[PDB]
């Protein structure tokens, strides 16, 4: 089928601690070949490959453009960052934890919001953290994560493992047990 | 809930297009001379050798610039302006800041403009002056937003208007541009008094909201 | 509370 | 650090299919409808009080086109090196028999954004309450995409998501059924 071009244009604001650190990214990309770009922490563009070279000269020479494209860490990022805030920064939802089966046992955390999370085993009280197996941080792609920490064991008749999730959506960890 | 443009009169309109567009700067300049403990006089330093009367808010600010080489940024008038002598005085509240108050280098203040929800191009503003009046701040918006959409003449499709001062820590200063307190400079301007003045480096950015 | 953007420039030529 | 806020667009020919979104730690807050002309929250929530102008984006995507244009002679025509998408199909929770779950299809690290997704149950194209992000950016400048399918976990099923791209020479099945 026909040849594909491809152009690419982000801008990318990273914030740090809350809004005091802001650093500022515009990316120009070609099909897959990333080819000028602007870093408010050197003030000016630069270009990447050979192509952006044009580019970077030419957009270097226009104050009022720089002049711009430096203030944006305010006026763009700053900005953008208050406006949601509410709903991105401070979104939480509660994670649903479950607890089920020489045994695997899984500790089930899903839908929870956001990706940070701790999940630790315990057997009898005792933390374990050998033996211990996840899928990692799955994001689902509507605003949710999930994650599976599974802990190999040898269930004796009596033991009591639990599984403790630690996220911000909730003050005191949660805790789910099982029974062997 | 904005003021309409609508509720200011020919005059009003008339003064907030002189002062906005025509703002008083003078750089440099010394006074020893109070008046009513809360003015601060300038004799024949005002346009066309005018005395000029800068007036404050409280006798506390006339007295700490008094004596001291003070930059001068802000709207200017005659109308209702106490005379000092055989000479005119010329009046403006506040915008002082001390002349060796000055940063490392130039710093570029970004605005952003919306006209019902529509964003327009940003505008920039800049100061050298490490403290700046949030009055110098308005005025040099003000001309821009004046030049680029016509926000005080009468007959212009912009009918009310909201400017806001963001300070990169979680405060925020703002202006109806259409909330004059008055007809004349005398009393419009009473809202620069306070002589409010920002450090500059602590200033994000400015968002300019207008209404047709 | 409005989003706002960066405007993308036009390349050299 | 701590986030990341980018605005991600890019106009893609001979398809002349363009993009415009925003970006938070990896999940979209919201895209412009090309066609609509209207901007489309990634949950109905965040349109409550953040509010973004369609047309701003649709100057930007005429800019994109008119320096992909650019870029494509200055580059001497070279196309885009297609990159197949590395499909897979988790649950949204741990399946149980009978228990509502969805179906996810994460497509990932692949380009051009062009992609051609189905769902099939027991062979049979579906569409019964199936949704769609639209294409994520990646760092790598490739894209991420997600596809979901709700439905009630059965041992009498079968379900599969067929993914269509250039850079794949037959269509890339990821299948799924309740494992007892
Ligand atoms: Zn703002």
């Amino acid at each position: 089928t026909r040849p594909r071009f491809l152009w690419q244009l982000k801008f990318e604001c990273h914030f740090f601690n809350g809004t005091e650190r802001v650093r500022l990214l515009e990316r120009c990309i070609y099909n897959q070949e990333e080819s000028v770009r602007f870093d408010s922490d050197v003030g000016e563009y630069r270009a990447v490959t050979e192509l952006g070279r044009p580019d970077a000269e030419y957009w270097n020479s226009q104050k009022d453009l720089l002049e711009q494209r430096r203030a944006a860490v305010d006026t763009y990022c700053r900005h953008n960052y208050g406006v949601g805030e509410s709903f991105t920064v401070q979104r939480r939802v509660e994670p649903k934890v479950t607890v089920y089966p020489h045994n695997l046992l899984v500790c089930s955390v899903s839908g929870f919001y956001p990706g940070s999370i701790e999940v630790r085993w315990f057997r009898n009280g005792q933390e374990e953290k050998a033996g211990v197996v996840s899928t990692g941080l799955i994001q689902n792609g509507d605003w949710t994560f999930q994650t599976l920490v599974m802990l190999e064991t040898v269930p004796r008749s009596g033991e009591v493992y639990t599984c403790q999730v630690e996220h911000p959506s909730v003050t005191s960890p949660l805790t789910v047990e099982w029974r062997a | 809930d904005l003021h309409d443009k609508s509720e200011l009169t020919d005059l009003a309109l008339a003064n907030a297009y002189g002062q906005y567009n025509h703002p008083f700067i003078k750089e440099n300049i010394k006074s020893d001379e109070i008046s009513g403990e809360k003015d601060l006089i300038f004799r024949n330093q005002g346009d066309s050798g005018n005395d000029l009367r800068v007036k404050f808010a409280t006798a506390d600010l006339a007295q700490k610039f008094k004596n001291k080489n003070v930059d001068i940024y802000g709207a200017s008038f005659y109308y209702k302006c106490e005379k000092i002598s055989e000479n005119i005085s010329e009046c403006l509240y506040g915008g002082t800041t001390l002349n060796s108050e000055k940063l490392a280098q130039e710093r570029v203040i970004g605005a952003n403009v919306w006209v019902d929800g529509i964003q327009k191009e940003t505008e920039l503003i800049r100061t050298n002056k490490k403290n700046v009046t949030l009055q110098e701040l308005d005025i040099k918006i003000r001309k821009i937003l004046s030049d680029k959409y016509k926000i005080y003449y009468k007959d212009s499709e912009i009918s009310k208007g909201l400017i806001e001062f963001d300070m990169k820590t979680p405060r925020d200063y703002s202006f109806d541009i259409y909330d004059l307190k008055g007809e004349n400079d005398y009393e419009i301007d009473k809202i620069y008094e306070d002589n409010k003045t920002l450090k500059s480096d602590d200033i994000s950015h400015i968002d300019v909201n207008l209404y047709t | 509370p409005k989003y706002v953007k960066q405007n993308t420039l036009k390349l050299a030529t | 650090e701590e986030h990341v806020i980018i605005q991600a667009e890019f106009y893609l020919n001979p398809d002349q299919s363009g993009e415009f979104m925003f970006d938070f730690d990896g999940d979209e807050i919201f895209h412009v409808d090309m066609a609509k002309k209207e901007t489309v929250w990634r949950l109905e929530e965040f349109g409550r009080f953040a509010s973004f102008e369609a047309q701003g984006a649709l100057a930007n995507i005429a800019v994109d086109k008119a320096n992909l244009e650019i870029m494509t002679k200055r580059s001497n025509y070279t196309p885009i090196t297609n990159v197949p998408p590395e499909v897979t199909v988790l649950t949204n929770s741990p399946v149980e028999l009978r228990e509502p779950n969805v179906l996810i299809c994460f497509i990932d690290k692949f380009t051009p954004p062009v992609v051609n997704v189905t769902w099939l149950r027991n062979g049979k194209p579906v569409t019964t309450g199936v949704s769609e992000t639209v294409f994520l950016p990646r760092e790598d400048h490739l894209f991420r995409k997600f596809h979901y399918l709700p439905f009630l976990p059965s041992t009498e099923d079968v379900y599969d998501c067929r993914v269509e791209h250039w850079g794949l020479d037959e269509p890339l099945l990821k299948h799924w059924e309740f494992d007892a």
